[PDB]
């Protein structure tokens, strides 16, 4: 789209072949976004549930990081109010060598490894009472993610 | 490149929780849970050498599902006597603020709240006699 | 046609000039010398401390590239 | 067709596991380093100094190896 | 007794010399040792050997290629780098030697000396190179004529 | 895997340099009989008497030649100086290769350093040590 190579190729093979649990695509005339969706993984709190997100890559990318955001609701210590996730290759620690199936799978191993060894609220409860936090999760996902578009 | 209307709106959120120091024009989700992130508030200090002199002016911001393509809704919680804010209720006339008037996606917020601030300092309304402190709009 | 082991761990192109690293990880030239001021001072991959001095050139890719670039013959540079 | 490209340049066949050398050159790991402990240090092509701490697997020559392999293997 | 046993990269230096041979070099290893190369280097155009053609032999030790080859003339030339015995006098065959380097290489180091006779290395032909160049052209050009012409 | 035998050539270039480099003992030696000769034909050796036998002290000097298929055959030798040993022929003094055991039964390992030995261990065996020789420093003519 007038766009640099790297990002085409990353998204043909994106498309061409995804990823277990997750639906990734463009955004018709905004090339570097992609609407994407994470299966609750199997055995999770979230594990009915349905999890939109948004991405984009901006300008200096991949120099930057990828810009991530879930637009459901979600409890999960690494998600807060406006689910600004939160996840080292994302702000900080991020390379030019890793890439979006790279953060897509990561978000992924974030739902069913929650890190609340972190810790905001959700980072105390989350921990101090962990099947107690669980209820709240799978309600949460019960409500928000499922019957959603 | 076109940074769409979530993560521009995101930008802005965290910028607002640094600022201009400088104190004046500022502003704020008025909600965090709301992550349409539609409705804002704004804040803005008094020009000095001004009727205005430094006054806790709150407006409320919201944006659209189309921004910042479109310009935002802007209407102003405590009261005022200026050109185009209506002074039944606070609302802003964007035909008449050239910033909204004209608008550019390239703007925002902070660019908005400071605007008006320019237009306080201008002669139009410098002079303009004003409500008395802090009391305002009903609704 | 650009089979992958052609190109950079960053550009994802078929690359023009490839360097290798202490750890030993080529990718091109602009590109790394670009992470190493934009992003840090250490390997993409494998993130040990990494300058741009310790870079090598790789010219025995240099060649593999030319090689392939006139036998299978596509796209353009230089 | 063993193009000139994927030898030793010591050894003069197919690399088995290429390292690379601070001016540059790759060559069939085993030999480089016999050369080493038996002509001594320095690069055989360079002859500019040289170690065996100094050689670096170079990953991106086994690929190529590697694929050119099962594809023709010789 | 079959013919290699040989190392492949000796068998392949082989086998690419005979097929894109030096240009003004023949060499062609002994049919009956594998390693032994039969050398005939022609005197190169402009020096005091033009007219002739000049016998070497090489011989792969063992450890090739991590030791050099052995070269030497069998034809007797006057030149400052090689003796009456017709041993060699070049870098290379000492420790400049490196196993990067090859047979076509020496072959190609030896027509080389041939051109750029190396007067100062430092013996009486380098002297007598350096005192009196005209005579000792003139006396090159004449052994050239004495033995290297047409042993055919 | 053992292999690799040197040519003819670069064998007595190396005989060459041993020779005029050390040697054990002044006990034997040999280098070219024309240092200008590129073929390495001919050579000369020379060997000293040993102790406590009849050859004590004199140095006798050989001449040597090396064909073709040197080393893989033996090379000729033959005394110049005059001596009286089992194996020499008192007419010319031409080693006789049978009959001489080094020679004899042949390696291609072997080298005219060993040659030169040989002879000298020889003039310890018992059958040679008390034999009369001709007076010191005659040479078989011819």
């Amino acid at each position: 789209a007038g766009l640099p190579r790297r990002i085409i190729k990353e998204t043909q093979r994106l498309l061409a072949e995804p990823v277990p649990g997750i639906k990734a695509e463009p955004d018709e005339s905004n090339a570097r976004y992609f609407h994407v969706v994470i299966a609750g993984p199997q055995d999770s709190p979230f594990e009915g549930g349905t999890f939109k997100l948004e991405l984009f890559l901006p300008e200096e990318y991949p120099m930057a990081a990828p810009k991530v955001r879930f637009m459901t609701k979600i409890y999960h210590p690494n998600v807060d109010k406006l689910g600004r996730i939160c996840l080292d290759i994302l702000k900080d620690k991020w390379s030019p060598a890793l890439q979006i199936r790279t953060v897509l799978l990561s978000i992924q191993a974030l739902l069913s490894a929650p890190n609340p060894d972190d810790p905001n609220d959700v980072a105390e409860q989350w921990k101090t009472n962990e099947a107690q936090a669980i209820e709240t999760a799978r309600a949460w996902t019960r409500l928000y993610a499922m019957n959603n578009i | 490149v076109k940074v769409p209307r979530n993560f521009r709106l995101l930008e802005e959120l965290e910028e607002g929780q640094k600022g201009v120091g400088d104190g004046t024009v500022s502003w704020g989700l008025e909600d965090d849970e709301d992550m349409t992130l539609t409705r804002w508030t704004g804040m803005i200090l008094g020009p000095p050498r001004t009727i205005y002199e430094n006054r806790i002016y709150s407006l409320k911001i919201e944006c659209g599902p189309k921004y910042p393509e479109a310009p935002p809704f802007v209407r102003f919680v405590t009261k005022i006597n200026m050109n185009g804010v209506n002074s039944s209720n606070g609302v802003v006339d964007p035909r008449a603020i050239s910033v909204l008037a004209k608008w550019q996606n390239s703007y925002s917020i902070k660019v908005v709240l400071q605007e008006l601030r320019r237009l306080m300092m201008s002669k139009e309304n410098m002079k303009l006699p004003q409500p008395p402190e802090g009391q305002c709009y009903s609704n | 046609d650009i089979p992958d082991y052609l190109c950079g761990k960053i550009s994802f192109e078929l690359m023009r000039e490839p360097c290798i690293t202490p750890s030993g990880i080529t990718y091109d030239r602009k590109d790394i010398e670009e992470h190493l001021q934009r992003v840090g001072h250490f390997n993409p991959v494998t993130r040990s401390p990494l300058t741009q001095e310790q870079l090598i050139p790789n010219l025995a890719m240099k060649e593999v590239i030319d090689a392939f670039i006139s036998e299978n013959g596509w796209v353009e540079d230089y």
